[PDB]
C-alpha cells in the first residue's frame, strides 16, 4: 500500500487551499483513519486532524479534515504565512499507519523569486583521490519547491546525487540548495557532458548548465 | 504545567548495534494515551514505526520494521522506550515520541541516531573553482566542498572571518561511506575575482584538522 500526496502547492494569504491524499488500494474510508500532521523548520510536528474529520484539541477552526471523493483532504480556510510548512497525511492499514511523502505548502510571503544556478567541476586534486564530485548551486530562490535534475550524456540520473538546503532567510525568505553528483573517476571518464537542468516556478522554462570534460 | 515530552538517549551506534530511546512524558495522562514512534530523515518524510496501548496490551508495527524496534511503556515511571537492535545504516534518522489519541497531539523534542562504522576522520577540502559556468553575469559563485569527515561538527569561515555577506554552509548530508560531506560557497561580483584572493577556512575539532585552501580560478 502507497499513500501519496501532491508534492508541493502554493497559495497567497487568505485564499482556501485543499490538500489531498490518496490510497494506492482505492477509496479513502473511514477504517483509514486519515491523519493530518504539519511539519514546520527546525523539526517541529503538530497533529491538526485525526480520524478523518476531527480536530486535534487546540487545532485553529481554519483547518479541517474531510473525504473529498477518493481522497482525504486537509482545507485551509483563510491560509496564513504561517501555515506555510509540510503537511504529511497518514492512512491505517489494518494494523499500522503509513505515511505519505508529505506536501510542501507555500503561502506567498513576497514574490516569487527565481534562483541563480551555477555549475562546479570536480577538482584536480580530488580527481587524484579517484572520485569526482559535480556541484550545482541554487541561489536565492523562492518558493522552496524546485526540480534539479543531473543529466549525464542527455541521460537523466538517478541514486547518485545527494541534495542539501539552507534554513529559510528571516530577511528575504529566500533558499538556497546545493546537488552533488558523486562517481568513480573511472565513471566520471567514461562520459562528456554533465549538466543541471533547474525547474523553478520563477523561471519560465528550465534552466541547464553544463560543462565537458576533455 | 506544560506538556513535556522529554527525550533522550540518542547518539552514535554501528551498523549491527544496538540502543534504547528515552522519552518521559509529562503534563498529560501517559496512562490515557496510546504513545507511537516515528521517524524522519532529510530523503524520506516521516515513517511510522509503530505504536503501544495504553495497558501494553498490544503493539503495532509496520510490518518491515516489527523485527529491529521494540516499543515498551512504563506508566508509573510515564516513560516511553523504543529499543533499536541490528540497526542499519538507513536506520538513521531522528526518532520522535508521539501521543496518539484523537491525533498525534504531542510530540518530542527528537532524538538523532547516526548509525555510521566510521571512526574520526579529517576533512578534504577541495576548491570550487569560479569559471563561466559559475558566473551568471555580474556575480560569481565559489566554494568549497568539504568531504568524508567524522564525525559533525565542522566550522567554515571565509578568509578568516573578512566575507560573510552572501557565504552559504549547507547542512552536511551521511554519505553511504558513513562521511560526512558538505558544501560552503560565495558569491562575489567577478571584478573583484582578479583582484581579491579567496581562501576557506575549514577546521574539523574532532581530528584536529584546521585546513585554509584558497579557490583559485
Amino acid at each position: 500500500a502507497v499513500v501519496t500526496q501532491e508534492s508541493a502547492l502554493t497559495t497567497s494569504p487568505g485564499e482556501t487551499v485543499t490538500l489531498t491524499c490518496r490510497s494506492s488500494t482505492g477509496a479513502v474510508i473511514t477504517s483509514n483513519y486519515a491523519n493530518w500532521v504539519q511539519e514546520k523548520p527546525d523539526h517541529l510536528f503538530t497533529g491538526l486532524i485525526g480520524r478523518t474529520y476531527n480536530r486535534v484539541p487546540g487545532v485553529p477552526a481554519r483547518f479541517s479534515g474531510s473525504l473529498i471523493g477518493d481522497k482525504a483532504a486537509l482545507t485551509i480556510t483563510g491560509a496564513q504565512t504561517e501555515d506555510e510548512a509540510i503537511y504529511f497525511c497518514a492512512l491505517w492499514y489494518s494494523n499500522h499507519f503509513v505515511f505519505g511523502g508529505g506536501t510542501k505548502l507555500t503561502v506567498l510571503k513576497r514574490t516569487v523569486a527565481a534562483p541563480s544556478v551555477f555549475i562546479f567541476p570536480p577538482s584536480d586534486e580530488q580527481l587524484k583521490s579517484g572520485t569526482a564530485s559535480v556541484v550545482c548551486l541554487l541561489n536565492n530562490f523562492y518558493p522552496r519547491e524546485a526540480k534539479v535534475q543531473w543529466k549525464v550524456d542527455n541521460a537523466l540520473q538517478s541514486g547518485n546525487s545527494q541534495e542539501s538546503v539552507t534554513e529559510q532567510d528571516s530577511k528575504d525568505s529566500t533558499y538556497s540548495l546545493s546537488s552533488t553528483l558523486t562517481l568513480s573517476k573511472a565513471d566520471y571518464e567514461k562520459h562528456k557532458v554533465y549538466a543541471c537542468e533547474v525547474t523553478h516556478q520563477g523561471l519560465s522554462s528550465p534552466v541547464t548548465k553544463s560543462f565537458n570534460r576533455g | 504545567m506544560e506538556v513535556k515530552l522529554h527525550q533522550s538517549g540518542g547518539g552514535l551506534v554501528q551498523p549491527g548495534g544496538f540502543l534504547k530511546i528515552s522519552c518521559v512524558v509529562s503534563g498529560i495522562d501517559f496512562s490515557r494515551y496510546w504513545m507511537s514512534w516515528v521517524r524522519r530523515a532529510p530523503g524520506k518524510g516521516l515513517e511510522w514505526i509503530g505504536e503501544i496501548t495504553p495497558d501494553s496490551n498490544t503493539i503495532n508495527y509496520v510490518p518491515s520494521l516489527k523485527d529491529n524496534f521494540g516499543i515498551s511503556r512504563d506508566n508509573a515511571k510515564n516513560t516511553l522506550f523504543l529499543q533499536m537492535t541490528k540497526v542499519r545504516s538507513e536506520d538513521t534518522a531522528l526518532y520522535f515520541c508521539a501521543s496518539y489519541y484523537e491525533g498525534f497531539a504531542y510530540w518530542g523534542q527528537g532524538t538523532l541516531v547516526t548509525v555510521s562504522a566510521a571512526s574520526t576522520k579529517g576533512p578534504s577540502v577541495f576548491p570550487l573553482a569560479p569559471s563561466s559556468k559559475s558566473t551568471s553575469g555580474g556575480t560569481a559563485a565559489l566554494g568549497c566542498l568539504v568531504k568524508d569527515y567524522f564525525p559533525e561538527p565542522v566550522t567554515v569561515s571565509w578568509n578568516s572571518g573578512a566575507l560573510t555577506s552572501g557565504v552559504h554552509t549547507f547542512p552536511a548530508v551521511l554519505q553511504s561511506s558513513g562521511l560526512y560531506s558538505l558544501s560552503s560557497v560565495v558569491t562575489v561580483p567577478s571584478s573583484s575575482l582578479g583582484t581579491q584572493t579567496y581562501i576557506c577556512n575549514v577546521n574539523h575539532k574532532p581530528s584536529n584538522t584546521k585546513v585554509d585552501k584558497k579557490v583559485e580560478e
